[PDB]
RNA sequence: AAACUUUCAACAACGGAUCUCUUGGUUCUGGCAUCGAUGAAGAACGCAGCGAAAUGCGAUAAGUAAUGUGAAUUGCAGAAUUCCGU
RNA sequence: GAGACCGAUAGCGCACAAGUAGAGUGAUCGAAAGAUGAAAAGCACUUUGAAAAGAGGGUUAAAUAGCACGUGAAAUUGUUGAAAGGGAAGCGCUUGUGACCAGACUUGCGCCCGGCGGAUCAUCCGGUGUUCUCACCGGUGCACUCCGCCGGGCUCAGGCCAG
């Protein structure tokens, strides 16, 4: 038994990103959400068949907020000292090795997390196995 | 402009570009007339064309190869083995160090076992590698995800008991074959011999190759090309030991391992001998062109095998590093310091 | 140029702030909360002899 | 995983490039599409006939209504013209790749044009703008297939 | 002044504070029972404190800090060896953290629990890794990979692979390596060779 | 740190002065350490290089290569050494540039001004050691 | 931060500590907040001298227009204020617990 | 069925954004007081083997005298010009 | 001499040929334009052919850094592959099909029997440091105790989806 702790089921209220209006048509508008402000904008008045707005009712359950599908919360780790902070929380958190960590330092982190029983999200990036 | 950089002598960028454009128009015009006057004079007197060609010849990294200008062979010395015997007339170190590969008579029908990396997912790539070598079977390393984690040392003991000759492990990266570990199990009482790990870089299956074909069960003919060093002679004999010694020369299947500058290019073709088509040129040989006796017939080729490029990284005494236990446990270990100069070819 | 670069602070508030910083320097938790590797000195005010 | 279609071997291939060619990009694109996937000798006769005003080049994408001759019955396109400079630049590029194939030792009578591609060159800065082009092309031998042996039972 | 020390650490700044976006804060102090920045488990704000740490020789020690020696951080913690017997080691915490806050008693037992299972987990995966003999090693560096990708391209052109195969195959037919009446070739082709 | 007001800690003024220097003060910049034997005999650490100096390269890809100076190129801050050369495409061998800080001087080219340089450094080094000692 | 007495120690100590990275020197008559609280964070490590501790009473007496401020709280340990015999003797019984059981 | 058009991906173009750099600018502070009829500031004409949309100089013309340093100049030609020496 | 300034569409108009190039009869107006590489080692030689261009081959750690030169975005364009369409289609909700990609609980603890070895075991000896009762070494041994390791036996707990 090495897994996450007993958590209530993760329910995502909406799995699709809120896309900015008319971002599909104009390349200058990024898809990042901007609230419409024209008084005759059909998205703003919320007619049917249009894009929905983000709202606090979409907010995820506070027990399962920030939880990965396995049940863990991601923890950004830069060296071996950061993994040891997860010694008491090896069932709630998972080690996410930062993107600017070298090859050798990753193997030191990956070895340490195995000894501590801490899940690593990216354990096969700059490494390989030699027999 | 060959000895001076216009960037480090003219600070204004735009003035430098026009002077270089004027340089390109001048030199390209000058080279055209100089080569055209040479072509005019070559037509009258063709002897000077023979003199120009033999004196001015293009450079080659192969012809600038650096050998260890010394004696001795120790599986780490870059030296032409064949030129050493020719100098001696005017490899004992390999046979003593590796009695099993370089013995008198190999086992007649080698039995080969191919397995994958542990909890691997490259089953279709490993089975095609198993079809490369005749009399080879594929067994997955782990049955389930949560199954027993058999070691390479164990499987080498298991397959030697059953009667296999070699054990091949294809190690994966990015769900693609990346390393080939070749283990020699041998027979009777001698221990499992040397382990040769390689790197599979440009893997392409036969299905990806346009105009390919199937392979028949005929034993192929082995072509081990351009192996000269003591290390290369071991890599050549190791690939020799996997294949049957007597080829069934009716399937017309050829498996080649060509060593160009420590890159072992692997192919598998099938051929037919045919008369040359009238617009086709005769097959030339190097230094002795217009290959005699064979004049006017050409050997066609159709690929039937995987594309891959191998490079030798480590050779060990036993099975892996953990399995080679003496003080000569690592025989030759590739490091990037050896490829520091482009004319140092290890094998 | 005539942006307000310098700030007038009352002298009483400056001396209050200096008195608090001196008092915080006599507290051993506040030394290591400030990043000082202070685990070897044998007294946290650390008065040395003037003759040395 | 998936594996892309690997490249046909370089020693069975022949390459030629043309960069910054003072020739119209819209015309050369239409001329290169006419001869894509043809034999080498088929293309050199066609491009020479375009030079001699005998056979016309159909206009499909960058098509302008200029001529409606019966020569378009062999293409099915009702718009036709005679690109002379585009034929001349493409002829010298095809002859270059034929010389490259003979240096590499290829069969002169069996090259096909599997790859032709026309890009745009930087505009010549003079209110009027010229439109030069880059052209690259690859020739290969026709795929040769050999016979299989009869499989042996054992 | 333990409440005042907490007000500076919590609201203003602590050098041992790691802040994540996941909703919990972490304490980087090596003398913390739980790596969290709450009031009950701050080594700084709590003048009387306990923790459990592991020496690289494998010995688990109980570190106790008292207020009466807080002015000298050199003589701050007292190190007390814990037994290898687990139920006996739990009793030393109960005996020696007597009359302490229940949180510190509880978190010292749990840190004792985690450290003992890690040692068992260490010895299990060390035995399994010594069995397989596989070791994680760094992959090829970007510059070396760029070098072998470039020098393989030049080796592939210099090989002239399908020409070399044809050259070597025609060499063997000439030299009689295929034997008389070969299954390789066509009999109207051999009569050309003589 | 710096004290005197005439001294500047400007990276801009330092980089301008280094790369726009006259050849007289390029000479002082273009200076090399002396060997262990030469240090214990002349009591001098570093002198500028001249053409006749036998030298040894101790940094770079041409490490442990010994030779005589062939040229002191002050415009590109380069010395040239005998038999430290590379081939061009044409085959012509060209000198390879070593900075003066990458070499150690083995044998000096001695003339009257050079002994005066070596005396003045020894006089100052002896003076301050005596002033520090007593 | 080394704090010294220029009247009894001299300024020769300033030159010895001047090259050592990090360490700073300040006389006891001219204490600096930018050095006592670097970055606005309190708790500087200070290496006092014995002559400076004697002067510390005097330099803060000689400051005209200022006296050492009186705190608005005499006992800053709040646990002593609340968990005392005098406070806890007078309190009402606790109306509940820290966690309340869900009724319905 | 071709073609044509659309979307996506790989590769190849066009273009010069982004990141990084800086012998440049901007602003502040400090020491000091010096153009010209003994012809200034400015404007030309010339002086180097190949030289400008540079710089230096003035028929002694990329400079001479004098002092100091102490072995170069350098993009290529080219100097029996100089090395215990005005 | 400096800076909580700007960083090549910025900062003086000018980081570079900048009051230049260019315009106007004239007074005047007045730009654009930085970055190869550590070092030119700035692509020898063969072969196309009329060119600011290729194919080989070479230098270099790298030439997809080749004086169009650090990185090299988007608009826009070509080739290859998949799919669709005929004044359609584009966005929202919901499946389906195909292609590509990913890969679920990281999968363990506890008892009993035998052997081996270390200890925090021994009212064992000696030494060191200390907050002065706590730690750490060195040498002894296995009567007791406790840990490991190896070889057997047994039990339990395990993530998700259905019924
Ligand atoms: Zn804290």
């Amino acid at each position: 038994m090495v897994a996450a702790k007993k958590h209530v089921p993760i329910v995502k209220k909406r799995t699709k990103r809120f896309m900015r209006h008319q971002s599909d048509r104009f390349k200058c508008l990024d898809s990042a959400w901007r609230k419409p402000k024209g008084i005759d904008n059909r998205v703003r008045r919320r007619f049917k068949g249009n894009l929905a707005m983000p709202s606090i009712g979409y907010g995820s359950n506070k027990k399962t907020k920030h939880m990965m599908p396995s049940g863990h919360k991601a923890f950004l780790v830069h060296n071996v000292k950061d993994v040891e902070l997860l010694l008491m929380h090896n069932r709630t958190y998972a080690a996410e090795i930062a993107h600017n960590v070298s090859s050798r330092k990753r193997i030191d982190i990956i070895t340490r997390a195995k000894q501590l029983g801490v899940k690593v999200t990216n354990a096969k990036a700059k490494v390989t196995t030699e027999v | 402009l060959s000895r001076v950089s216009l960037a480090r002598t003219i600070g204004n960028k735009l003035k430098r570009q026009q002077l270089y454009i004027q340089a390109k128009k001048a030199n390209s015009r000058a080279k055209h007339e100089e080569r055209h006057r040479r072509r005019k004079e070559e037509a009258k007197n063709p002897e000077l064309k023979q003199k120009r060609l033999e004196k001015n010849q293009p450079a080659s990294i192969d012809k600038k190869r650096i050998w260890d200008d010394l004696d001795d062979d120790s599986l780490g010395a870059v030296v032409d083995v064949a030129e050493l015997k020719r100098r001696r007339l005017e490899p004992d170190s390999l046979t003593s160090q590796f009695p099993n590969l370089f013995a008198d008579e190999p086992p007649p029908v080698p039995k080969i076992l191919v397995t994958t990396g542990i909890n691997g997912t490259i089953h279709k790539e490993a089975e095609e590698i198993a079809s490369i070598f005749p009399n080879a079977t594929y067994i997955r390393r782990t049955a389930h995800r949560y199954a027993y984690k058999y070691s390479v040392r164990e499987i080498a003991k298991f397959a030697k008991n059953r009667g296999y000759t070699a054990l091949l492990v294809v190690q994966e990266d990015q769900k693609r074959p990346s390393r080939l570990v070749v283990v020699h199990l041998n027979g009777e009482g001698v221990p499992p011999g040397p382990t040769l790990t390689y790197t599979i870089r440009n893997y392409a299956p036969g299905k990806a190759i346009p105009g390919h074909g199937r392979a028949t069960n005929h034993y192929p003919e082995l072509l081990l090309n351009n192996f000269k060093t003591p290390l290369g002679l071991l890599a050549a004999k190791s690939m020799h030991i996997l294949f049957p010694s007597k080829p069934e020369l009716a399937g017309r299947q050829v498996v080649t391992l060509h060593n160009q500058r420590d890159y072992i290019f692997f192919r598998r073709h099938r051929y037919v001998f045919r008369e040359a088509r009238p617009t086709e040129k005769n097959v030339v040989g190097a230094d002795g062109k217009e290959m005699e006796g064979v004049k006017g017939i050409r050997a066609g080729l159709q690929e039937i095998g995987p594309r891959m490029t191998l490079k030798l990284r480590r050779v060990d005494k036993g099975v892996g590093r953990a399995g080679s236990e003496g003080p000569d446990a690592v025989k030759w270990e590739w490091k990037a310091k050896m490829e520091k100069k482009r004319t140092r070819f290890n094998l | 140029i005539w942006r307000k670069w310098h700030v007038k602070i009352n002298q009483g508030q400056k001396r209050f702030a200096t008195a608090s910083a001196l008092a915080a320097s006599a507290v051993a938790p506040l030394l290591m909360a400030r990043g000082h590797q202070v685990s070897t000195v044998p007294e946290v005010p650390l008065v040395v002899d003037s003759a040395a | 995983v998936r594996y892309a279609a690997t490249e046909i071997a370089p020693t069975k291939s022949a390459r030629a490039r043309g960069s910054y060619l003072r020739v119209s990009f819209k015309n050369t694109r239409e001329t290169a599409q006419a001869i894509n996937g043809w034999k080498l000798q088929r293309a050199l006769t066609f491009l020479q006939n375009v030079i001699d005003k005998k056979e016309a080049v159909p206009m499909r994408r960058y098509a302008g209504s200029t001529g409606r001759t019966a020569q378009g019955k062999q293409w099915g396109v009702s718009r036709a013209r005679w690109p002379v400079k585009s034929a001349q630049f493409l002829i010298g590029l095809l002859k270059n790749a034929e010389a490259n194939a003979d240096a590499k030792g290829l069969d002169t009578g069996n090259l096909i044009i599997k790859h032709i591609q026309v890009n745009q060159a930087p505009k010549q800065r003079r209110p009027y703008m010229s439109n030069p082009c880059h052209i690259e092309l690859i020739l290969t031998e026709a795929e040769e297939t050999v016979q299989k042996s009869e499989a042996v039972v054992r | 002044s333990d409440e005042i020390v907490w007000q500076i650490i919590n609201q203003q700044f602590c050098a041992f504070k790691l802040k994540t976006t996941k909703g919990q804060n972490f304490c980087r102090n090596e003398y913390s029972v739980s790596g969290l920045c709450n009031r009950q488990s701050c080594p700084l704000a709590n003048s009387r404190y306990a923790t459990v740490r592991q020496s690289p020789k494998g010995t688990i020690y109980l570190y106790i800090k008292t207020i009466e020696r807080s002015h000298m951080p050199s003589k701050w913690w007292e190190k007390i060896k814990l037994s290898q017997n687990y139920q006996k080691a739990l009793e030393q915490i109960d005996q020696r953290l007597q009359f302490f806050p229940k949180f510190l008693i509880h978190k010292c037992k749990q840190r004792l629990t985690r450290l003992v299972q890690v040692a068992i987990r260490m010895r299990r995966i060390a035995a399994e890794e010594a069995r397989l003999g596989e070791k994680l090693v760094p992959k090829m560096a970007p510059k070396i990979k760029k070098r072998e990708e470039a020098r393989e391209r030049k080796a592939l052109a210099a090989a002239k692979l399908e020409r070399t195969i044809e050259r070597e195959l025609l060499d063997r037919l000439r030299q009689g390596a295929y034997g008389d009446q070969p299954l390789n070739c066509n009999p109207q082709i051999w009569k050309k060779v003589l | 740190m710096k004290v005197r007001p005439t001294v500047s800690s400007s990276r801009r003024k330092a980089r301008k002065a280094h790369f726009s220097a006259p050849s007289s003060v390029r000479r002082v910049i273009m200076s090399a350490p002396l060997s262990k034997e030469l240090r214990e005999k002349y009591n001098v650490r570093s002198i500028p290089i001249r053409k006749g100096d036998e030298v040894q390269i101790v940094r770079g890809a041409h490490k442990d290569k010994e030779g005589k100076v062939t040229s002191v190129y002050r415009l590109k801050y380069v010395i040239h050494v005998e038999r430290v050369t590379r081939e061009k495409a044409t085959g012509q061998t060209v000198p390879i540039g070593i900075h003066p800080s990458n070499v150690v001087i083995t044998k000096l080219h001695l003339d009257k001004d050079r002994e005066n340089i070596l005396a003045r450094i020894k006089a100052g080094r002896e003076q301050v050691a005596k002033a520090k000692g007593k | 931060l080394i704090v010294y007495s220029p009247e009894h120690d001299g300024k020769e100590l300033v030159k010895g500590f001047r090259n050592i990275p990090g360490v700073e020197t300040c006389p006891v008559d001219a204490l600096n907040l930018l050095q006592l609280a670097p970055g606005g964070h309190l708790g500087r490590f200070i290496v006092w001298t014995s002559a400076a501790i004697k002067q510390l009473d005097a330099v803060y007496e000689s400051k005209k227009g200022f006296f050492l401020p009186a705190n608005i709280v005499s006992q800053a340990d709040l646990s002593r204020l609340i968990n005392s015999t005098e406070i806890q003797s007078v309190l009402r019984a606790p109306k509940g617990e820290a966690r309340t059981k869900r009724a319905c």
